[PDB]
């Protein structure tokens, strides 16, 4: 009882059964010939079903038997795989020999019921300025990155692996997803440098191989992620686990580049129908537990920097902060170089945060969006025929940049890798004091790449 | 001074002419990406 | 213990007690949730369908030779070969006044992990509206702790409004803020969320909880992790449970979630079914669906109440009020949808993004929303006064411009900008904390009187809040009297006026 | 015999089979056996096979279902006691007040008139609202643009104009609903009732909770309803001159378009129907004027978009012959009703339409208003008294202008008391070319608000 090859159009594949003996949905189908595998997509009656090629999509013979395993697609997971890169079949692809454990879990799941969402929100600090201050997070959240091409971003998330591995024993976890290969190999090795790769699990889907497989690799990122949280240590709960999204985008455009062979019919945009319900399922299983929490990272490219169509539209809908990166605040000389003014996040909230860092956060942006406004005529007349009001709000919005810059932990080269990590609450005080004016008598550049108040006065002193 | 408020009365007049203009150039610009959309999406319909 | 042994055997004992004749369907075709079947010649157009698994379906395309129908519950679990079953029914939910502090699924089934519920009665889902002439007119009001909204935007017991937006403009907030201020109004009220994070839905669960209201509440949410078709009829369910109590003469409010969201997965369910597509892929019908779900709810003539009773209840008038939300992009009102729903309200609330980043709080515009109902649905003493803030607020609107200006321009103009601008930040407001109608009415007092046109801007909610504590703990007994009734007299002003200009004598702001 | 089956069913289109020797023809009426609903001939599919649509909801149908026809269109009752009664397309009472009394019954449908019937001239309908009454003269038998928003008394000058004509040129009235909100179309009732005019007028709604099929046919029942009305003879022949109310005609091509799309036709340049000129057209022509008796439209118009070269405004314009527009600062301004005497136009503004004296006193107010206009944003900014006394003397002419446009209405009568007024022409004119004489520039401008005639305005002024 084996399937042949029927009919092979590009990217969608189909096969004869006796109809007695049907496979169901997701069930992987193994091709006679080769290694390659089959994923059911619909069952087309008379033992005839609709199937997505993972693997390559060469040495294909019309007529070539193919059998089933009859159950979902399962990959082994476990410690076993830390720092090691598996393709989206869980293999070795880092030729460090195969993976050590059995332990072997399906790809569909349900989402997690209603019943069992962590019955409070919480908050993650991360010991960043501009973040911590104007982008809050809440441990399970969700996070989006926006542009950002004349500065390392991947640098910022590996500062922000740093971050959490030094924090907690919740491991880190990254999938590529149509992934530009040089920044994924620049990142394995700076990783690699920094030696932290215990807390890390690879998957990469690299703009090479049949859509399917750029698909699959967010679930198998997912299923790692989950099943990592769901290790109960020692107390009944396991460690908060982070994630990293290569691209949602793409995330997106995978499903999207056989929709209509799949025989579904275009969208608004041409896209698929079936768009929402994947990407709920994605967002879905990415929450916080009442025994453990998920969080993630989605690295987000933007179509000619236009959000008004349903690509980002859907994603925006799901996610909690939206930092855009700032190219000329890099130009500024910026370490960060993250915009001030445009990222927020809906954590932006008294009750949740307290009132204090909520109102000096409604004060810093009132400051800065203010002092925009006035560059033009600044720049018409000069400083001088402004009132006096304001020029202390000048040298106080220069001196909040100046501030802002803030020397990485890990690069292992830019400044020499210097961590800060600054608690929120000391980043609190200096604010208020610059607010108040506390310090509005030094030059800017003693604020400049550097922390806390303690920094700023023993810089000032030093010059 | 009379002259600045002379010249700000054109300049408003001329504010109002450009607004039309450009107004007008938005209906026919929206009009024909409605039809391109709805041809595409009728040609992707009949495909199947 | 052996409770239920003899609970187990005497159920089982009821049964087998015939064999079916039953007529029923096979398999054929699956994919997404979509499956067509063969056989069940006679079937009922809609009839919701039971399948081996124990799952059910929706059967909406008869054609000559098979069945089209959407998976109910969720598919992944269906191959062909395996027989369907009609009901020899519609689709039918359950309602009941012990649905309040309960959520359930779209099918009216508990979630809220609180056990079984023992509605006593259900109903079809898909109605009709009653008769017109069975429509009498709307006059009683419907309170939202929002100055400007209760002011401009006069909401009645029965009247479809529509609150319309940009996006992560505080439209839920808006929403369930206006349901918090039921406390008193003694309507009951259901929430309809669509495709929502449960996330979201949990915390606005818990929040509504920590303000107790949820013992007079109903909701209902269509996650984002459901199936299409759960989504796409929620809200006539939700309607449904409301249209129950308005039949029962009562009256209440309703609320659905992003109508624009159950639009698109209807569109991709007929999209499924190979119907031709219209414009933008979207189903000519999608007018004919939203409107024959709005126009269930209404206020409704007393004698169709008396009569539907048989003689049951006599005296009162039912009633649904309608607040729908649409989200739009970048502000536009020409999108196909959006377009359809605005001739069907009877009164739209647009949401500036700006105003909102400028911190406007809330972010209305006052500008366009309307609401077509006129001042019948304020109370007389707002009624009254609802006229300075108008035309303030006009006239404010038109030439806010001269905001750095008016250094040598007439006087009357600067005053009349002051009052504007005073007028105008009078609004911002936060976020549960609904004022009552007798603090929207001090307010206005203060407002007319000139009485806070000699106090500096930056100052004045606060000007507001300490004025609020002052009459709230002195003169008590008056406020309560005033809503009470809300009628406008002499003696009350005078007593108003005096205690404003206690407050300006004693305790400053 | 005509029993046929049900034998497909998706969404609101329905399919039947019949015997291939007794095949009904396109429009035929197919009542439901054992059900009230009504099946709608749209397209001869052979083999028997017919497509049609339903009116009315769907549910619980089941194919194999006999069918019946009428072997003809859809037929309603027409007659005198069709006033003061709601009924739906299908000419069923609503109101629930007992059946409709007449027997008489004609079919929906009839070919457009002839040629022949185009009466040989064109003159002007009366009315005595004493602003169309000069500025935009309507035709007899002539369409009339109608704009703007809600609340600005929509529904007063309606009730004025059934008035009017009902009264002086005996009309009857009929309305239809085309896409009605019940609530505001419950109000309107009331207001025919409350107003004694409702025992003079025919009223059908299709509300926007129907299938669009009853949307569309709504138009051609109360169409028909009309010309019944006016085919009706009178003593001595020639049939009343009647008028004819009807909501958002945008709706109409709306629900053209919804059907032509649940068709499965490709739609048309911005996505309407591609007949859609047709269907506008079938409605046109059979409003017009006879030898023997007439028809007048009134109809409300949206302008989606605001988009003037839209094709769903383009083709309206086609068949417009006057455009009247209703503004909000005018109403704001207490003047009412709030009809801007700059933009209506009227194609019977010609000196050969009105007369030569008539048109160039028209033109000269039109000039003046205008004037005025322009006049007003130097009012504002520099001050007043540093202009043409000339000038000043045209503001003051041009405030007693509107002032005086406005009046008391009959209908308003009940609404505040102060009885309206009726005024023809030949004063009216009389009355504003002398205020275009100057022979009134003695007199403060109450005298002209809220009043009647020039002898009416001499007599307050002397009075005041
Ligand atoms: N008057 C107010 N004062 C303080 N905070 C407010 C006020 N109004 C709204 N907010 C806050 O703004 C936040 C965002 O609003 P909200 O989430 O309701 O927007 P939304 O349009 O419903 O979002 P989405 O479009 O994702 O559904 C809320 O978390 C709420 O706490
Ligand atoms: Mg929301």
């Amino acid at each position: 009882s084996s399937g042949r090859i029927i009919q092979i159009i590009g990217a969608v594949i189909d096969v004869e059964f006796e109809r007695t003996s049907v496979p169901k949905i997701y069930d992987a189908l193994q091709v006679d010939g080769t290694e390659t595998t089959l994923e059911v997509q619909q069952q087309l009656g008379d033992g005839v079903v609709r199937t997505i090629a993972m693997g390559s999509t060469e040495g294909l013979k019309r007529g070539l038997t193919v059998t089933s395993t009859n159950a979902p697609i399962s990959v082994p997971v476990g410690t076993a795989t830390l720092g090691r890169i598996m393709d989206v079949l869980g293999r070795p692809i880092d030729e460090a020999g195969p993976v050590a454990t059995e332990e072997r879990l399906p790809i569909h799941r349900q989402a997690p019921s209603y019943a069992e969402q962590a019955a409070s929100t919480d908050l993650l600090e991360t010991g960043i300025k501009v973040i911590d201050l104007l982008c809050p997070f809440a441990k399970g959240g969700k996070v989006g990155l926006f542009g950002g091409a004349g500065v390392g971003k991947t640098v910022n998330m590996m500062e922000l692996i740093n971050n959490i591995a030094k924090a907690h024993s919740g491991l880190s976890v990254f999938a590529g997803v149509g992934e530009r290969t040089r920044e994924g190999n620049d990142f394995y090795h700076e990783m690699k440098d920094s030696n932290v790769l215990d807390k890390v699990a690879m998957v990469y889907g690299q703009m090479n191989e049949p859509p399917g497989n750029r698909l699959r690799v967010a679930l198998t990122g997912l299923t790692m992620a989950e099943y990592f949280r769901d290790e109960k240590d020692e107390n009944g709960k396991g460690r908060d686990v982070l994630l990293f999204v290569d691209n949602i985008y793409r995330y997106t455009l995978a499903g999207t580049e056989v929709s209509a062979l799949l025989g579904r019919m275009p969208s608004a945009v041409g896209y698929q129908p079936t768009l929402a319900e994947e990407m709920g399922v994605l967002q879905e299983r990415i929450t916080s537990t009442k025994s453990g929490s998920i969080t993630s990272i989605q690295a987000v490219y933007v179509p000619a920097d236009d959000l008004t169509d349903p690509s980002p539209a859907t994603t925006f809908a799901h996610l909690d902060a939206t930092v855009v990166l700032s190219r000329d605040i890099a130009s500024s000389g910026i370490y960060p170089a993250i915009d001030p003014l445009d990222s927020t996040s809906r954590q932006l909230d008294p009750l949740v945060v307290g009132q204090e860092h909520y109102e000096i956060a409604r004060a810093v942006q009132n400051v800065l969006q203010r002092y925009k406004e006035l560059k033009d005529i600044i720049a018409i007349l000069g400083m001088d025929e402004l009132a006096e009001e304001d020029k202390l709000v000048v040298y106080r919005a220069r001196k909040i940049q100046r501030f802002f810059s803030q020397p990485f932990h890990v690069a292992e080269v830019f400044t020499g890798a210097p961590g800060k990590l600054v608690p929120l609450k000391e980043t609190i005080r200096g604010f208020k004091g610059l607010l108040a004016g506390e310090y509005d008598h030094i030059p800017e550049q003693a604020f400049y790449m550097v922390g806390g108040i303690d920094e700023v006065i023993a810089k000032a002193e030093k010059l | 001074q009379s002259a600045r408020m002379v010249a700000m009365k054109a300049a408003t007049d001329n504010a109002g002419q450009l607004i039309k203009d450009l107004q007008l150039i938005y209906n026919k610009l929206r009009q024909a990406a409605i039809t391109q959309e709805i041809s595409e999406i009728v040609g992707g319909a009949a495909a199947v | 213990p052996s409770e239920i042994s003899a609970l187990i055997k005497q159920r089982i004992g009821d049964l087998d007690t015939s064999a079916t004749a039953k007529n029923e369907g096979t398999i054929v075709m699956v994919s997404d949730g979509i499956v067509r079947i063969h056989g069940l010649a006679d079937a009922m157009y809609g009839e919701m369908i039971e399948f081996d698994g124990g799952l059910f379906g929706m059967a909406l395309n008869l054609e000559q030779d098979s069945v089209g129908a959407v998976v109910l519950g969720n598919y992944l679990s269906l191959q062909e070969g395996q027989k369907a079953r009609c009901t020899g029914r519609v689709l039918e939910v359950p309602v009941g006044p012990e649905l309040l502090g309960r959520v359930v699924d779209a099918l009216g089934n508990p979630i809220d992990g609180k056990g079984p519920i023992d509605a006593k009665l259900t109903d079809a889902v898909e109605k009709v509206a009653p008769g017109v002439i069975w429509r009498q007119s709307v006059d009683q009001p419907v309170q939202t702790g929002y100055k400007s909204v209760d002011t401009m935007i006069p909401v009645g017991r029965g009247q479809r409004e529509l609150i319309i937006g940009d996006r992560q403009t505080g439209k839920t907030a808006m929403a369930i803020d206006a349901i918090i201020a039921q406390k008193n109004s003694g309507i009951k009220c259901v929430y309809v969320a669509i495709g929502q994070k449960q996330s979201t839905i949990a915390n606005v669960v818990r929040k509504l909880e920590e303000t107790g209201a949820m013992a007079y509440t109903t909701v209902v949410a269509a996650a984002a992790a459901d199936p299409a078709a759960m989504q796409y009829l929620a809200p006539y369910s939700g309607c449904t449970m409301g249209e129950y109590f308005r039949d029962r003469g009562e009256d209440a409010l309703i609320i659905y979630d992003d109508l624009s969201k159950q639009a698109v997965a209807y569109r991709q369910i007929s999209l499924l079914l190979r119907r031709p597509p219209g414009r933008e892929a979207y189903p000519g019908d999608v007018f004919y669906l939203h409107s024959r779900l709005l126009e269930r709810a209404s206020r409704v003539s007393a004698e169709y109440v008396e009569k539907f009773t048989n003689g049951a209840v006599t005296g009162k008038t039912g009633s649904l009020t309608a607040l729908p939300i649409i989200e739009t992009q970048a502000g536009d009102v020409s999108a196909f949808v959006p377009t359809n729903v605005i001739s069907i309200t009877d009164g739209q609330i647009f949401l500036e993004t700006s105003l909102f980043n400028a911190g406007i709080r809330p972010a209305v515009n006052a500008g366009i929303s309307v609401s077509r109902v006129g001042g019948s649905a304020q109370t007389k003493i707002i009624k009254k006064l609802s006229g300075g803030i108008r035309t303030a607020l006009a006239q404010y609107r038109e030439l806010a411009a001269f905001a750095q200006f008016a250094s040598d321009l007439d006087e009357a103009t600067r005053k009349q900008l002051e009052h504007g601008q005073r007028v105008t930040e009078l609004m911002k407001q936060k976020q549960y904390a609904p004022y009552s109608i007798a603090d929207q009415a001090v307010s206005v007092y203060a407002s007319n009187e000139g009485y806070m046109a000699d106090v500096e801007v930056k100052k004045i909610v606060d000007f507001d809040a300490a004025l609020i504590a002052y009459f709230r703990s002195e003169y008590a007994p008056l406020m309560k009297q005033i809503d009470e009734t809300g009628d406008y007299n002499k003696d009350i002003e005078a007593a108003i006026k005096a205690g404003i200009e206690s407050f300006k004598a004693t305790q400053t702001y």
